[PDB]
């Protein structure tokens, strides 16, 4: 559907083009005086970001897919929305509001499984 | 019985700001026009600018809050200094003048015909010079004594003359991960939600065209007059109009100038007015009356869907200050001109083309960006200056101070440039990407 | 070998050492005036093109991997050279001529491919 | 603990929060002119010590995790210490110094198990 | 049956070298202030800067090779010169002054009434300008000749009159991948190691002050006055002194100022002495006579610890040289005073305030960091000016050439400024995490 | 049956352009040398710069469309620059003259004897210089009037007497994700293929000599003379030989100067010609004739094999144009040479040292690769030069406009100074390593 193409589409139909916007992130691939410092600013950030993301796939074990499932069970507190109106009616936008104050929580509930998890793959 | 599951490039942003790129379109040659607009922004544009409409996608745009502004307000500032860092200096001219009026077929002491000992290439030797200047750019002292009005205050420069600040479309750029949002709204105030949104890598071009009091040369609204401002019943905010339909505007510069030049040091080129071939005519612009009157009629017809249809409009001119402020000013050929726009906005409303001229002023020391600090010098410009311009819109404030008379009055004020661009870049937003976020599935990970 | 040793070595052959240029990509980490501001262009972009890299490694499934088989069968319109051939025989220079206009056919279905493995994984 | 807080800890203790320092490695992601320019290369700078040591993380095989084992024996000529005083009583501080001559020669012999078993692997 | 295992993420570090940001914590407004030391080190402070102590830790450290010394160092000078850089030229003061003394109610030929022909804003015209010179700044030629002490060897700027100079606290904190590593011992010598170590990100805030010979304001010993150096035994190093008390010191420059301005250029505004109200005084400082005893009673107690306490040891002044070396200099209100500490130092120690007056010269033409330059010229301040500053610890040198006679002697010597900010820095180290390494463990990877 | 697999690591690379490190090789200290190519330049080399020996590679190169002589090309320009930019300006200079013949034993109005009004420290103050000029330096006006040639066009700096010139072997070293590929075929002309191809991170060294021309202190040819041209018949091409020999030039600037000087300014030190100690003798260089015989008759045996061997081969001097193009220009000791070379090509080929001597002119303004703008002077040096440089090569160009007469001339043309670096460069082309890629297996993924 192209670059963001999915945006209003349901989270379940969105998912289809995952891989659409991960290509986008480093596509400043492609793309003294101030105007080259600002230029090469915006490129070391953009870097800085990617990495940011990618480490947290790392942690979490997730490093190397679009997708994936940990041991880290959903709280209700979070969102007790019917599964399929989580998939099939709702966007990504909309759901990204609906449990914007949890996003921290559940980053460190993925940090503690991932570790346990680890130190009993040992 | 269901648990975390974790989705990478998932199609959602939030509101951000950061440093968009600049990009040409390849409208001019860096080489042949010597365009500041062209050099710097050299980054070509995409030939397939592909737009992607957002099915389904509700967002809120805010013009008054827009970065996007601030951004072209900066860059425009940087270039324009930039491109005149290497030229040359006119400090050496900040001598006394020796001045009379010009001995020609005028009518209107507008003119000064001044002789000073300038510098040479050699620091033994001086040379008499004898030029014209427009009476706004000479003050005096105490056959009468006159100095050029920057020299208490500041350094002036000399534009070179070989560098075209002409206008191109310009276009800006996301850089990676980031992303531009479109409002094609046809309705679209200026702020809350819209519903047509696209995303584009890419703004369409915008021609950073500095005009003051009218909107020149900009795109137009479809459909209706927009009037769109911060906040409707502030009267310390501009409004800004924009027309659906455009007025041409015929601006003449009519004395023929010979222009002279002489070195002032070592390769130090100085260009000045020399003289004037035939008669003294005073610079104007003409409007065609009808446009013109159906235009504010027009705009009256938008004003009062906000105060009123029981209103009356009075539209009036200037209320005073400094001339950058209080007239039309623009470039026009290189030239710097300062309208007298009250022959615009004497008319009220209440419940063959016969075009109207408005006299001009011409001054060459320039000072931009209500900056107070280095002026430019406007070099003239060899032989008789004509341009026609398009009207797209307007600024308009509100006296204030009302009794709820109804008769409100409305006039050519702001003045503040980033409103310039405001009106052109209302349409478009900029936003991160977050790819990265989560969702309950009916999946747990393999045990392990 | 030493890098690029095995330039002229058969395919084969030369994957015996494809740690010895991966190691080398990197190598900047051991290496106002303009003259700062170029180092500095050039050691950024050595890093995005690094990532463009391990990305697709990423995206296609062999993010942790020097050799990886997928499952997108060879067109004979790519190459009809015999397999023994192109082991033993040819070179990578002589590949990467050989099969050019075919790499970004490639990268497709090797994209289309591991997200279908991983729709089907959840 | 809070970043370091394991410093003084001993070795097995200490790994309960490798988490801790790996998230502080790209913290940089919150922190013309000079100034600008200096305080952009320090940015750069530690993009490139990020990636230099995930590589090797890559080339060894551990890239998705903060512990491994691997399939090189550990030599006495390293290390000759009991193992339960390696895990209990020392830290990674004094660790460090003990086998710090061997670094270079671990690491190798961790590039080259890995690659012979990828060539396996095929 | 151990095999190699991989830990990323581990606890530890390496001695090294990297570039430290700059933070303000918010004591100034950059707009309000216009204080040097809050624009550029815009960074805001962490409000609550948690410290992490570590357990267990013994760590080295080395105050005499501590890389963030060097750092601090060419930062200060750096923003020094980029502060001034904007700021209008006095090169056209390079003229010759013909110059009597003053005529008022002077006891000591310390003020020179000097005229001259300085430029205006236009070139055609010169002005006769009258102000008054210290003498330090104004050297002879041959109703005499004089001229200004810097015209023979560099240029001379102004500083801005609206730029501050005063010291705020700064705060340096490390880059992500690095750490700092404090030292907590009360005893600690500079070298060493150090059992009481905690991790921050950033240092306390140190104010940038510039003393020479005295620190000033700086922080205080805790428990016992303390002695550092390289090396004990070198006359060639400079001892450290910090105290674990302070000393107020009140300097005061008496003489009434007006202050004169003109300009000598396109709005190149000049700033002049122009004439002193009332009578004519010396500038001098201020110190309680039984707080400076028993000051260095204190200081002698503790250089005997490493001398023998058998020992005599005797203060004496300095041993000659320019003024920026021998005399006490520091900044007050602007004005850049150079007192003669000699009153301070003329003691020996053997096995109602009643203060000391050290009298002061002042110079308005200073050349910072002992640098062969560009000279700052620092306009006169409006008014009387008066300041109180924290004496917190001494510069002191050794004659050497000892025959162990014991009776050593003591100078207010040094005078490089490293060591006014060694003096601070001396409790942090910045470390590099590395995180990977190895360990043996039972257990081997799946064979695959 | 096949299925693709994916490989990284993989050998492989394409043509590529990007930026290189300048390495110095500590031939000289930059605070004991104060050399412009130690600073800067200040990277280490390699001191075990092992190549890579690439078995069964071959490789094609293009010397006329190599990215690396535009790198340095522009470093160079650059570095130069930079160099100069702290320099003292002389601008004060530009004023008139008033000159005579020098009064000594000279036979060839070479030396102009000039006095002038020369600014001093004070502003108030002028003072009379006196110093000698050669001829190409000053002009006419209209006991006669003069000025510097540069008066009318640009600024003119000193070259800071402090820096030296002198070059210094240069290599440039690849960026990470580059690497450079070396081609040692003995008989490779510039274009096309070679088989001999080598992997360095670094070329060798380089001296970024400047000499018009005839190619000075570069590297011999093995074997052959070795002629390289873009286009053999092309006769706006030039023609690059590169000997298998060398010839030893050895020139002298034999008159004895006293060199003065004053300041201008503050610290402005400007330094002058002073006078002249003994007689006056032309400057001068020196070349066997016999081996200059030989070197060309070797050079003609070669153009012959792409002429015919049945033709006519004769030499010419310069055709015309500025000092800078006909002449061999070149740095010796800081001096700058401009020696007629006609006495070099006087010579026709068909089917004791009696050395050559040509006579050289002088040059103190500096125009450096042909701009238009500022001139370096170039202080003169104490003492008599003497320097002997190594031929190692020349430019050559055709007049073309033949007719078919076999009777072909042959000029000391070009003078674009990158043909002087396009001449080492030529051995080294570099490439980006292009890792990833795919080829066929009899393996597919476990299918999950
Ligand atoms: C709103 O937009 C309109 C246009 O849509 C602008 O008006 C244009 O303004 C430009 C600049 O003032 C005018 O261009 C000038 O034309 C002069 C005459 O050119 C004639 O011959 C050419 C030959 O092909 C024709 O194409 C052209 O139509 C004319 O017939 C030129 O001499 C000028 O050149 C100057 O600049 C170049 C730059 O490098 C120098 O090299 C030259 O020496 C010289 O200095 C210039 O080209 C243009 O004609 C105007 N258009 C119209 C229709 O009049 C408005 O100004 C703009 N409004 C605002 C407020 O900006
Ligand atoms: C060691 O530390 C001490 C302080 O702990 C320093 O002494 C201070 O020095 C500063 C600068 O010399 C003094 O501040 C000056 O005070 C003048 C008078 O202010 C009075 O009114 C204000 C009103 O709120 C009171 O707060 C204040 O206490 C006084 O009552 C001001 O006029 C000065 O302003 C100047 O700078 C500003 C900067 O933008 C300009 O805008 C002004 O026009 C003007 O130029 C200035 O504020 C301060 O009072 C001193 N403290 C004391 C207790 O005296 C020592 O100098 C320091 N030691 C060293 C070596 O640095
Ligand atoms: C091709 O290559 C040759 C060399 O292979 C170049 O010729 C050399 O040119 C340099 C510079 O012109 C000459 O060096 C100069 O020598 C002067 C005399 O030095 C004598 O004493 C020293 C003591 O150890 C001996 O080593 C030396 O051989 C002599 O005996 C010096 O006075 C000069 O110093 C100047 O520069 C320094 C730089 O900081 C200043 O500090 C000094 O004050 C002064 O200004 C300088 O060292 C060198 O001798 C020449 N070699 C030969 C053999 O003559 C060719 O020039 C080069 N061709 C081209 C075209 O570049
Ligand atoms: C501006 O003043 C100059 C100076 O007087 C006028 O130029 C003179 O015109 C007379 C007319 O015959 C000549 O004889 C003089 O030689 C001219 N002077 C010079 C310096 O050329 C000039 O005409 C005046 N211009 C206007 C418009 O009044
Ligand atoms: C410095 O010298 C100036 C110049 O002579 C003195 O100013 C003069 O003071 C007399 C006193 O009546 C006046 O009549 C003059 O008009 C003043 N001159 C000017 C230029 O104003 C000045 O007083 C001297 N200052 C000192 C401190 O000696
Ligand atoms: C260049 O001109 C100067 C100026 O006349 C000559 O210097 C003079 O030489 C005579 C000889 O006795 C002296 O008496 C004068 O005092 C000298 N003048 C100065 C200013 O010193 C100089 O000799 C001439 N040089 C040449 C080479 O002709
Ligand atoms: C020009 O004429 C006007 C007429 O009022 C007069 O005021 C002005 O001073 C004259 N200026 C000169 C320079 O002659
Ligand atoms: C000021 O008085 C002193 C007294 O000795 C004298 O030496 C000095 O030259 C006088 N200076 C002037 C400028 O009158
Ligand atoms: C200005 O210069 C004149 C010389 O014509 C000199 O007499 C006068 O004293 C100077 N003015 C001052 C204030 O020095
Ligand atoms: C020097 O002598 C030559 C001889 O022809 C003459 O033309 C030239 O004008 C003389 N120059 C001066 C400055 O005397
Ligand atoms: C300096 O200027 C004077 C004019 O007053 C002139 O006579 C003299 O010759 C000039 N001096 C020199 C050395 O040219």
């Amino acid at each position: 559907l192209g670059f963001l193409g999915a945006a209003g589409s349901t989270m379940g139909a969105a998912s289809m083009t995952l891989t659409v916007q991960a290509r986008n992130l480093l596509s400043g691939i492609v793309q003294d005086t101030h105007w080259g410092i600002k230029q090469l600013q915006a490129r070391v950030l953009a870097v800085e970001h990617y990495l940011r993301d990618q480490q947290l796939l790392g942690i979490w074990g997730c490093s190397g897919k679009l997708i994936c499932c940990t041991n880290v069970p959903w709280n209700s507190s979070w969102s007790n929305r019917n599964l399929s109106e989580i998939w099939d009616n709702m966007t990504w936008l909309q759901w990204d509001k609906e449990i914007s104050n949890y996003t921290q929580i559940i980053y460190g509930l993925l940090e503690e499984s991932q570790n346990q998890q680890e130190k009993n793959e040992q | 019985n269901l648990w975390v599951t974790v989705y990478y490039g998932v199609p959602v942003w939030k509101d951000a700001e950061t440093t968009l790129f600049c990009a040409s379109d390849a409208k001019a040659y860096e080489t042949k026009k010597h365009n500041v607009w062209a050099t710097h922004c050299c980054v070509p544009t995409d030939p397939n600018p592909q737009e992607i409409h957002l099915e389904n996608v509700t967002e809120e745009f805010n013009m008054w809050k827009n970065n996007m502004v601030e951004q072209m307000h900066t860059d425009i500032i940087s270039l324009w200094d930039q491109s005149l860092k290497p030229c040359v200096k006119l400090t050496p001219l900040c001598v006394t003048l020796q001045c009379t009026n010009v001995t020609n077929n005028i009518t209107d002491g507008e003119l000064k015909n001044c002789s000073f000992n300038m510098t040479t290439e050699l620091r033994d030797k001086k040379q008499k010079v004898y030029s014209l200047f427009y009476r706004l750019d000479v003050v005096q002292i105490n056959n009468k004594e006159y100095r050029l009005i920057n020299c208490n205050t500041s350094a002036i420069t000399q534009a070179c003359p070989k560098v075209s600040f002409e206008p191109i479309p310009i276009h800006y750029c996301a850089p990676a991960g980031f992303a531009i949002l479109k409002c094609k709204d046809k309705k679209f105030n200026g702020t809350g939600p819209c519903t047509n949104v696209s995303t584009v890598q890419c703004t369409h071009g915008i021609k950073p065209v500095v005009s003051t009091q009218l909107l020149l040369n900009g795109s137009l609204a479809e459909e209706e007059v927009i009037i769109r401002s911060e906040n409707i019943t502030n009267n310390a905010k501009n409004i800004l109009v924009q027309l659906n339909e455009s007025v041409q505007i015929n601006c003449t510069r009519p004395n023929n100038n010979t222009v002279k030049s002489i070195r002032i040091g070592p390769g130090q080129w100085f260009y000045y007015t020399g003289d004037i071939i035939g008669d003294i005519r005073q610079a104007h612009c003409n409007v065609s009356k009808a446009t013109w009157n159906e235009t504010l009629g027009k705009v009256v017809k938008q004003l009062r869907k906000h105060f009123g249809n029981n209103t009356i409009i009075r539209f009036a001119n200037s209320s005073g200050g400094d001339l950058e402020v209080t007239t039309h000013s623009f470039n026009c050929g290189g030239e710097f001109f300062y309208c007298n726009t009250s022959g615009l906005f004497n008319s009220t409303w209440i419940s063959s083309n016969d075009s109207i001229t408005l006299p001009c002023r011409i001054k060459q020391i320039i000072n931009m960006w209500q900056r107070i600090g280095q002026a430019m010098y406007a070099p003239p410009i060899q032989g008789v200056i004509r341009c026609v311009s398009n009207i797209t819109g307007l600024i308009l404030t509100r006296d204030g101070g009302s009794t709820n008379s109804t008769t409100e009055t409305f006039r050519p004020g702001g003045g503040d440039m980033r409103d310039n661009w405001r009106s052109e870049l209302y349409k478009y937003k900029v936003v991160k990407i977050e790819p990265l976020g989560v969702a309950p599935t009916r999946c747990k990970r393999r045990v392990v």
